[PDB]
């Protein structure tokens, strides 16, 4: 009754939405071939038969990434519709996603969208899986909001995108694809869920002691955070958290909707054994800066909002504790016209361990969702990053031969000036 | 599904194609016959890429041979992997451009572009999404250079949009394999500028030092070279026909290593290159491929890196590794060499990784340097032209083959240009 | 499919003819009377019963150097219509050969090449063996190249001329006839690869130890040097060398085009057991002046082109160093104006030894075909011996008795001081 | 296929030439009877040059014996190959010319030329490819002298492009066999210089020098002399009748050592020339042929070489033999006698080579020598002429024959400018 349909676009997010439906089908018991030997309900649609399929979407421009899907041990999960392949990627060009080879799918997958929301019965939303900087996941996505907004206005949109790391980078257009997909969908998108592969593998390296981490584990990681929300969504619980609490309470204003994930338990099997994570201990490593899995420091900003969804045995009045300590805390800030804000949501579903990962076993969870100021840095970085290219028009060429005009481009740069002006305002102290 | 259509003109370019074909049948498990005697499900399930499936499961290359003498032609059609090509996709003359430019683009190459172009279309109507071409030439020979450069401007105006990578031998810097070559190879360069996506430009000199104090060869045969040529080629496709975690086509990297149009002359590499005797004193890591692969000494290109600042750079890897360890290593290599980076393109290092490295290895990688060193051998092939067009020393050749002097001065400004342009984003600062 | 024709006129030319199809029959294995018991292609025709007749005219102005042919040991291989003899020969005199008597076996010998050419799918061109200072090989030739280049004016023409030597002389109007058959084939000639009597003696004194040497051992050399470069036409080598490439590489203008030959493994058995004749020492050896075949001194000029055929054992990167290596010699100089001034030509096949000759089995061998103007002092010589002659009308009369005139003579001369003052004006600095 | 017609003319012609053809036939394998008795195959491969085949496969050579009295064509028939030559070719008078020139060229050489030119127009038809004419003669005597430039004339004027080589026999300088050798000599020679293109002047004293101090002969004959003359004129006809590394015929030879037309009387010379006394001890080297062909004393005319200058030179070797050493011994000679060659001719031998040497030898060679020095022997004959000219001494013969004295004096005023001109180009300098 409370359906929410997941869009997976591109290469990154493909392949975060493999991890994701794997655990899903781990959480509720659901073979890798559909069947189970109404919580799932949400996520799934039973078959008549005994089949579940998921409410996805798998939407790429190439065939690689996907087909890897069609013939893997999940090959017999995902309604074959529903695994939407172009001929030709973007090449890391927002142009090509969004203008020249986006257009041409972009009714196939809407049909596909149309098709999967008529089985609902309540559609709660979307959850949107892409990356910044890539062609079809920026490009691609930004059209796909855009028609999502007229043919479903009012539901709500949340993304999970890979934000562009600081300094990792696998391609040279990556500021480009991101602020022009920000700028396109910064006013047809709910809230934006922020990860950094940079940030993940620090953490995969300190906390889990994996020194050589890989795509999955990092999936793995933002699989288990997307559970964790999802499953406040899913499961029964003592505090209840939807979509809509999420745009409610992280978004002060329609244009700061850029929230910062965070996952307290990471730690692996061996040391998880010599130690007691109780409530306080996991509020207080989510708020630890070197946990944040957005690489830039909340000190150096203060924390427009939080939200923290609780799961496993989680006692009401230990994470009201907790929150009074990080309260009292003052190296943790946050904004004068702010005096409450923690969102709390609890739920009795422990995480799942999928076998063969890196994560522990684990009794208590929390997933801290936090609209924070010092995101604005990063923007700064980025349009800085922007900004030397543009100079040069450096691979200007590229977007302009696929259908994108250099007003594009200037309107973009303006229109993050602004939102980093957004930014310094609602930082400034009322007074 | 993304089909490439490979071209090879001229000895240079017939003898790596040769190879070539040899590296990706092995690769795809393609036996010499053309049955498909492969292991894995991986190997057929892109062979489309390069191949044609025939009747009986048979895999014919996609390949068109283009010479204007048929001595290569016999020579591959009577070898290993000879009958894997298609008889029709032979297409040769009977005389030979003679090492001149004019002869094989205006003379002797116009009256076989035509069936060659016959040919080309043939192969690429059968084709569902066409991807792009590859040339495998030779700037400084006759067929090659010419004829090579006709078929890539016929092509780019009658396929305006598909991607156009040329692996062209440029001439040596220290010892020339012909008394023209800097008449051939301006006057290509003059067309490439302008009718390619990307030019990976190859210096037999650089190949000999690989082999010698890379390898460890005595006696490296033409053989060798053109297997590392095949190498590079290979790698730079990879992506198309193998997934990875990171997938990246052609024109990913030609977006990723163009910032400006005329700025596509790449220096290639391989990484795991080691000698024979050597193999087990190494660990395969990704830090010992990027540091032979950055490694000056290992471009294929006789250009120094360190003479000028990298543009852009491209690494294909092939392999399971661990995307943490090849992020790491990138910022490393940028952090630590942060002036030979131009420092108004952040982040310089593009990335692709691949699941299925080239067979016999554990990890490989592929490197593309998009760099202004480049600009070098451009001024030393320049200088060359001058000394000889400021005597008309070898003019009458290409002057009675039906060209004008106006040709050879457009081509030299065309090509100081380039290297004026390549200078000025050199010096550009932030 | 590269279809070359061999003309060979005068004794000189039916003399090296007969050791060049020797040596031919013997690298393809065709015994002499035709029969084997497709190399065999640009030089051979298969006459359907497996006989294999040579691609090759034999003319002469008088019976006896052909009817020696006509008898010998390979009467059988040659087609009898293309040995063509006169009855008088043109006794050392350019007129009759080219005016008087020529003209009456011309038409023959045409009618001859044309039954060649339309035998022929793809004619490369004809490789035109002569004498400088003979009668019929020196008019006859002049005549037989102007109605070639009327015929087949694209088709190139490459002449293997014996150039007369500095002091050794065997007629006393050598001048006369050079001088004339100079002018008169100047423009209708592609390359010209010239010899010396004198110093393929000196060099069959030196190298093979032969102390009385006849021109039976001349003419294998020369033969080696003809198989070296039809080779790079007829086998499989890793860098392939046509007809066109020397008169492309060789010719920086018109009229410059005399290159010298040059054969380096040039040694007996007893001197090479003991001798590692690597690509360095037979490179080396090329660049000697004691081992040029034409008894010019090349460090009197500058090398304007040089064109290096490779054969047997021979790796390209050897090669590479040996030529960078003599780059790298001070004594060798080359113009200004051809910085890259080295054509290079690998093939697979090495020299065959013909039983009976002097040169030991190798398994290298470079033939080395320089343009230089140290050719330049040569021609001067040839000039004033013309001048001494020519100032006392010694011997016009009978030139002029035989269809010519005196302005003939002027003519040649002028032409020749004009070839003198382009060889001098091509080896000035470009400063 | 270049028929040669031999002309014997006179007792000293028809003795030199019943030698000659001896000598010729011992050469081909013919035997007196006429038939071949020959072991090699090149014998009758150019047997047409000298003879005729005639039915039942006799050869009959090509001579015309002429002579003004019957005794010598007498002595001829009865005598080894006697019975060779065609009865019809025997063509005599009765009286005989006196030792008169004017006899023998106005009286009875004029009676009998027109049948001498009937059998020589016949032979002349019989030819498939004429080369040219032979003389053999004497200027001192009457019938061979004049007859003979009679008939030289009247050649000339009906073949005038065919090659005429006179072996004349000319006064000698000490004793004088004839008293009028003078006048005879003179108007011989005055028909000589216009109407021949090659004379070889032999002396007799010259050849008993020979005879006694080269080859020790105690009681030297006409035989032995005649026998040197035929080794020459075999040694030029070989030359053009058998195969050779360096062929040379007639007109090979008149071309390379005639700069000038008049100038065409050569000193002769044979090159072993050993005498049995000392056969066994000097080797027969190429080295040796040219030092003794090039000797003062080797030569077959009473002039010195060394008083004059060598316009020209031929070398016709013959014998298996390396061409390297003789064009090394012909550049050695040509240095070390720098002064006795003239400067203006570059390179004054000229050399061909002849695979079959002389019967009885492994190796020989024939010298053939245009010099100045020859001006000499005209001198000499002239002064002589004037001593008896200017008492008009033995005229009254020659003009009631039916001459005038004005031919005479024209005759001396042609000598004169002969001996002008080799002194001429004796003293000319570059
Ligand atoms: N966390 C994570 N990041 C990924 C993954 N795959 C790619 N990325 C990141 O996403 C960015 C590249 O975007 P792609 O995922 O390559 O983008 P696309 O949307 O497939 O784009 P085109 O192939 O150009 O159409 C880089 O930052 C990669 O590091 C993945 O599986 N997990
Ligand atoms: N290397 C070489 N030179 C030769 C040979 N035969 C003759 N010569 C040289 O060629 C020149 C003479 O030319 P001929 O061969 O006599 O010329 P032709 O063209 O036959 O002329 P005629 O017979 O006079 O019509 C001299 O330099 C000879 O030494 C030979 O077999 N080899
Ligand atoms: N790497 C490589 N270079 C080659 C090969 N064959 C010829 N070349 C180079 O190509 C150039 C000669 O051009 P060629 O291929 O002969 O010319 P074309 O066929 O006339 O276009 C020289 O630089 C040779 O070194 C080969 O197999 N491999
Ligand atoms: N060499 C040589 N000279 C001869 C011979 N017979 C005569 N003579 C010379 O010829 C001259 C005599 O002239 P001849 O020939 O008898 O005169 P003709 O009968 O008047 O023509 C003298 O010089 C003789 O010495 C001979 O057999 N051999
Ligand atoms: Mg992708
Ligand atoms: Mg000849």
């Amino acid at each position: 009754m409370r359906e929410c349909i997941s869009i997976h676009v591109g290469q990154a997010g493909v392949q975060i939405g493999n991890a994701c439906w794997e655990l899903y089908c781990l959480e509720h018991g659901i073979q890798p071939d559909g069947q189970m030997p109404d919580s799932f309900n949400t996520f799934f649609s039973e078959t008549g038969a005994g089949k579940h399929v998921p409410r996805a979407v798998f939407v790429d421009l190439e065939p690689t990434v996907i087909d890897e899907v069609r013939t893997g041990t999940y090959r017999q999960l995902f309604h074959p519709e529903q695994l939407i392949t172009g001929k030709e990627d973007a090449a890391n060009n927002y142009a090509r996603g969004h203008y020249t080879i986006g257009k041409e799918i972009i009714d196939l997958v809407l049909d596909r969208i149309r098709k999967l929301a008529d089985q609902c019965t309540g559609l709660q939303g979307f959850l949107v899986f892409h990356s910044f900087g890539g062609g079809t996941g920026s490009g691609f996505t930004s059209l796909l909001m855009e028609r999502l907004s007229v043919d479903y206005g009012k539901k709500s949109k949340l993304e999970f995108s890979i934000y562009p790391a600081p300094q990792v980078s696998t391609a040279v257009v990556e500021p480009y694809n991101s602020i022009l997909t920000t700028h396109t969908t910064l006013e047809h998108s709910d809230c934006a869920f922020m990860v950094d592969n940079e940030a993940i593998y620090d953490i995969c390296r300190r906390n889990l002691d994996i020194e050589r981490p890989t795509y999955t584990n990092l999936n793995r990681l933002i699989s288990q955070i997307v559970s964790s929300i999802t499953a406040s969504l899913r499961f029964d619980g003592a505090l209840n958290v939807d979509l809509t609490d999420f745009q409610t309470n992280l978004v002060p204003y329609p244009r700061i909707h850029f929230p910062l994930a965070t996952y307290a338990p990471v730690i692996s099997a061996e040391k998880a054994y010599h130690e007691q994570l109780s409530v306080a201990e996991i509020t207080n490593a989510c708020f630890e800066p070197a946990n944040q899995m957005v690489k830039c420091d909340p000190r150096h900003g203060k924390y427009m909002a939080c939200c923290l969804l609780y799961r496993g045995d989680v006692v009401p009045k230990d994470v009201n504790a907790a929150i009074a300590t990080i309260k009292t805390k003052r190296s943790i800030q946050f904004v004068d016209w702010c005096p409450t804000g923690f969102k709390v949501g609890i739920n009795y579903q422990p995480p799942t361990v999928v076998p063969g990962g890196d994560l522990a076993k684990v009794q208590r969870a929390v997933c801290m969702l936090s609209n924070t100021t010092a995101i604005a840095e990063a923007w700064a970085r980025l349009d800085h990053k922007f900004d030397l290219m543009y100079a040069k028009r450096a691979f200007v060429h590229w977007y302009v031969g696929e259908g994108m005009e250099e007003g594009e481009f200037s309107e973009a740069r303006e229109d993050m000036a602004a939102l980093e002006k957004d930014y310094e305002e609602v930082g400034v102290d009322s007074v | 599904m993304r089909e490439i259509v490979h071209i090879q003109a001229g000895q240079c370019g017939n003898q790596i194609g040769a190879k070539f074909w040899e590296v990706i049948s092995d690769e795809h498990g393609i036996d010499p016959s053309g049955n498909y005697v492969g292991d894995s499900d991986l190997q057929l399930e892109r062979i489309s890429v390069y191949y044609n499936e025939a009747s009986s499961h048979k895999y014919v290359p996609r390949a068109i041979l283009v010479d204007l003498e048929p001595g290569t032609m016999d020579s591959v059609r009577s070898g290993a992997f000879g009958h894997l090509f298609r008889p029709d996709n032979f297409i040769f003359g009977q005389s030979g451009a003679g090492n001149n430019w004019a002869k094989g683009h205006y003379t002797e190459g116009a009256e076989l572009v035509d069936s060659v172009l016959d040919v080309v279309r043939k192969e690429c109507e059968n084709c569902d999404c066409l991807q792009g071409f590859q040339l495998t030439h030779s700037l400084g020979g006759g067929t090659g250079s010419g004829m090579g450069t006709l078929l890539i401007s016929k092509v780019r105006e009658e396929y305006p949009d598909r991607i156009m990578n040329t692996f062209s031998v440029v001439p040596s810097p220290k010892v020339s394999d012909t008394v023209v070559e800097p008449y051939n190879a301006t006057l290509s360069i003059h067309q490439l500028v302008e009718n390619t996506d990307e030019t990976y430009c190859i210096d037999n000199e650089a190949l000999y030092d690989i082999c010698f104090r890379t390898l460890k060869l005595a006696t490296p045969t033409y053989g060798d070279l053109n297997h590392l040529v095949s190498a590079t080629m290979s790698g730079v496709t990879t992506s198309l026909r193998f997934p990875g975690q990171l997938n990246a086509d052609l024109r990913k990297l030609a977006v990723n290593m163009v910032p400006f149009p005329r700025l596509h002359f790449f220096m290639p590499g391989f990484a795991p290159l080691t000698a024979r005797g050597s193999q087990q004193y190494r660990a395969l890591t990704v830090p010992e491929l990027t540091q032979q692969m950055f490694d000056a000494k290992n471009m294929m290109a006789a250009c120094d890196p360190r003479h000028g600042r990298y543009l852009t750079v491209a690494t294909v890897f092939r392999g399971r590794m661990s995307m943490k360890e090849v992020d790491e290593q990138m910022l490393a290599i940028q952090s630590k060499n942060s002036s030979y980076f131009v420092e108004w393109i952040p982040n310089n290092v593009k990335v692709a990784v691949c699941d299925i490295p080239p067979r016999g290895l554990k990890m490989s990688s592929t490197f593309i340097g998009n760099s202004t060193a480049i600009q070098e051998l451009f001024k030393r092939i320049s200088e060359q032209f001058t000394a000889m067009f400021r005597r008309k020393a070898f003019l009458h050749w290409y002057t009675g083959e039906g060209m004008d002097e106006m040709e050879f001065t457009e081509a030299e400004s065309n090509m100081n240009d380039l290297v004026s342009e390549y200078q000025q984003y050199q010096d550009a600062t932030a």
